[PDB]
């Protein structure tokens, strides 16, 4: 089977160089990330990608396609185990937990990592997430990656990947490894290419976002907020000038003579009545523009910042770019041929209308036997 | 840096009965 | 404008002289321990048809004890170049703090003196110091150091006293081993471009700070090279007896809240530790 | 030598026509490449002289 020569050589040669263990993400990105963070549109729109995949329920199952008759399925028991630990992963810390914070790393730098623990017989004991911004990866002399390294000085456990790691009688690994599961990209160089995330595009933007509402923070105190520039003239009697000035002033709410007419005796005085507009101190025009782009970039509809298009952005974004690549990458080295983990799309409370609507017009349908109107809508068997 | 030597030990032998 | 990752720093360490020690842990910072001074003379040999017998002389039990001393720093930052700058100053400038402690703490167990310090073996002076003798040249009477020493020293060691290992700066090591003969010859590993046995083997653990006699291996000594006699050069002891190294609390850092001005966050870093020589019989030093 | 000397490797060799001088009767090839070196630090090393 595995021919171990793959044609990602091209780059070992001279381009990229073995042993040396080089991290997987850019310290400017990483930044990028951090004050992505506390930026308000940013991290609002991060939150929320975050909590749906935090959201979705586990488990594993049969795969519809399950054309190897010789299920990968190798104990039966390691299956349990796995649904065990997919409910629950590594103590004081959750499934939901373990997704949501998978779910962040894979928008914030189109990286996702894990560690697991199985004991001896495929039985996977835990699995721990890891930092992306401080985990290096050292890749051997063809094509991929083999060692990874979690800690500058004194962490130094490097740790095997599952390409290469004592593996089992049938294929399955004994020994701790890890996934490193990546963002595709452009000219391939699938592990040695740069990073997939929103946050490339979005750098203009943030950056216009924070000096309008550093103007507007600005803008909000020094500005005089009085009215009235009243002026008197160059002959007036230093007393008289404020006698005057009282008889201005002492008419505010709550005062001896309010709201009554001032009368003036000679001497005119001036008043003009300032505007102080302060009513566009933000630039509403070109802030919205900003965060509807900040927003675009990352994938949601504005309008959620209806139903259809808290369906749109739930069966268009959430799904094919945080549901499946993850579901996929489980499946590629977490279990066996004919079985893998999976996710109950009637778990998401806004699809289950359309499920039902869908499933009632099917059964409407005569031409069709039970198993797959039963097929096209989940239910396996 | 500066270059500096490499003196090492010559053929050393005896304590106690200097040639006459 | 193209900035690596590379992080060349080039900056070493020492050996660590610390697995040696016999190592104690104390959880408050004052410790006290017993020891023999000697067990003395109980009973003649007294004549017979004599009833009676005599007292002897009782022996001695010593009470004694020690302290720890803590090791505390500063460092600091000015808050705004942190958020901005492109590495982590507190990951790095943390890293920097137990290299700090790392090795003064070797060093002052090694070399401390007196007082707020543990007191280093070298500079007790109670282990006792074996000086070798100096050789003829052309009439000069330069001191030397041959291999005849190495083996007569670390064979004088009392049997009875246990197993020692034996500690040296590398360089010594490089003029052990590239000691030549009357032909021409090397003394060891004759005839394999290089001689390096298993140390472990021949119990002699290496290390780089210590006060190393030639100097920057640049004093062989023919003319104006001559070891200048009164230098270290080895030692060996049998450390699990010999010395002991006391830990109370590894390094902490916190925060400090106050000093910190709204520019410059302010942290702080300590630890306790100590150390004592045991009994400095067990234990002799070779000099020059 | 690891890290005492690091060699620097930006876009190895080229071969291409040099469309532009070359006609229908003669070929003007153009090759190239960018490479780069230079010491890490070099308390690493050392030198045996005379």
């Amino acid at each position: 089977p595995a021919p171990s020569a793959n044609p990602a050589k091209i780059f070992i040669r001279r381009f990229f160089s073995a042993g040396v263990a080089k991290n997987v993400v850019s310290y400017s990105n990483v930044m990028a990330a951090q004050r992505a963070m506390e930026h308000p549109v940013a991290f609002r729109c991060l939150d929320k990608l975050g909590l749906t995949v935090q959201s979705v329920k586990w488990d594993v199952g049969k795969d519809p396609q399950n054309t190897q008759v010789g299920d990968g399925g190798m104990s039966a028991s390691q299956r349990k185990a796995l649904q065990q630990i997919l409910q629950r992963p590594n103590p004081t810390m959750s499934g939901a937990q373990l997704r949501y914070s998978a779910a962040l790393s894979w928008a914030c730098f189109g990286r996702m990592a894990f560690k697991v623990s199985v004991m001896s017989d495929g039985s996977v004991n835990a699995i721990w997430p890891l930092g992306i911004p401080f985990l290096k990866q050292k890749f051997d002399r063809y094509g991929d990656v083999e060692s990874f390294q979690y800690g500058d000085e004194a962490g130094k456990e490097t740790i095997p990947s599952f390409t290469k790691v004592e593996k089992n009688d049938k294929g399955r690994p004994i020994k701790n490894y890890a996934f490193m599961i990546v963002k595709p990209s452009i000219n391939g160089a699938m592990n040695f290419d740069v990073q997939n995330t929103p946050l490339q595009a979005i750098g203009v933007p943030v950056a216009l976002y924070d000096a309008l509402m550093a103007r507007a923070i600005d803008s909000a105190d020094g500005t005089p907020n009085s009215k009235w520039l009243v002026t008197a003239s160059r002959d007036l009697d230093d007393g008289q000038a404020k006698e005057v000035k009282e008889g201005i002033e002492e008419t505010k709410p709550g005062g001896d003579n309010g709201g009554e007419i001032i009368f003036i005796a000679g001497t005119d005085v001036k008043v003009q009545e300032m505007k102080n507009d302060l009513s566009d101190i933000h630039s509403k025009v070109p802030l919205d523009d900003q965060a509807r782009t900040i927003a675009g970039n990352f994938g949601i509809p504005i309008a959620l910042l209806y139903d259809e298009s808290r369906k749109a952005f739930f069966e268009d974004t959430i799904e094919p770019g945080y549901l499946t690549p993850l579901e996929d990458g489980f499946s590629m080295f977490l279990c066996g041929a004919g079985y893998r983990v999976i996710f109950d799309r009637d778990s998401i409370p806004a699809l289950r209308k359309s499920r039902a609507d869908i499933a009632a017009t099917y059964d409407k349908v005569t031409f069709i036997t039970e198993e797959e109107k039963r097929e096209v809508t989940g239910w396996p068997a | 840096a500066a270059p500096s030597r490499l003196v090492q030990p010559g053929c050393f032998i005896c304590r106690g009965v200097a040639v006459s | 404008p193209q900035v690596l990752a590379l992080e060349v720093d080039c900056n070493i360490e020492c050996a660590s002289l610390l697995d040696l020690y016999g190592q104690i842990e104390v959880s408050r910072s004052t410790f006290t321990y017993m020891k023999i001074a000697d067990y003395g003379q109980l009973g003649e040999y007294t004549c017979d048809a004599k009833c009676d017998a005599e007292f002897g002389e009782p022996g001695n039990i010593r009470h004694l004890e020690g302290k720890t001393y803590d090791y505390r720093g500063v460092f600091c930052f000015n808050r705004k170049n942190l958020q901005e700058a492109n590495y982590d100053f507190l990951s790095f400038m943390i890293g920097a703090a137990q290299r700090s402690h790392r090795i003064n703490r070797n060093q002052a167990l090694m070399i401390g003196k007196g007082v707020n310090e543990p007191k280093g073996w070298l500079t007790e002076n109670c282990f006792p110091v074996f000086q070798t003798l100096p050789v003829d040249v052309n009439g000069t009477s330069t001191p030397a150091f041959l291999a005849q020493d190495w083996r007569r020293f670390v064979t004088s060691f009392p049997a009875e006293y246990g197993e020692a290992r034996s500690v040296m700066h590398q360089n010594v090591f490089g003029y052990l081993a590239a000691m030549v003969d009357a032909n021409g010859r090397f003394l060891f590993g004759d005839g394999d471009l290089t001689f390096t046995p298993d140390l472990v083997r021949e119990r002699i653990r290496i290390s780089n700070c210590l006060p190393d006699p030639t100097e920057g291996n640049t004093k062989g000594g023919t003319g104006q090279d001559a070891f200048a006699a009164g230098s270290f050069v080895a030692a060996q002891a049998a450390w699990k007896t010999a010395f002991y190294a006391v830990e109370k609390r590894p390094m902490f850092f916190e925060q400090y809240e106050g000093g910190s001005s709204a520019w410059c966050v302010k942290y702080q870093f300590g630890a306790e530790d100590g150390g004592f020589v045991g009994c400095c019989e067990h234990g002799r030093i070779l000099q020059i």
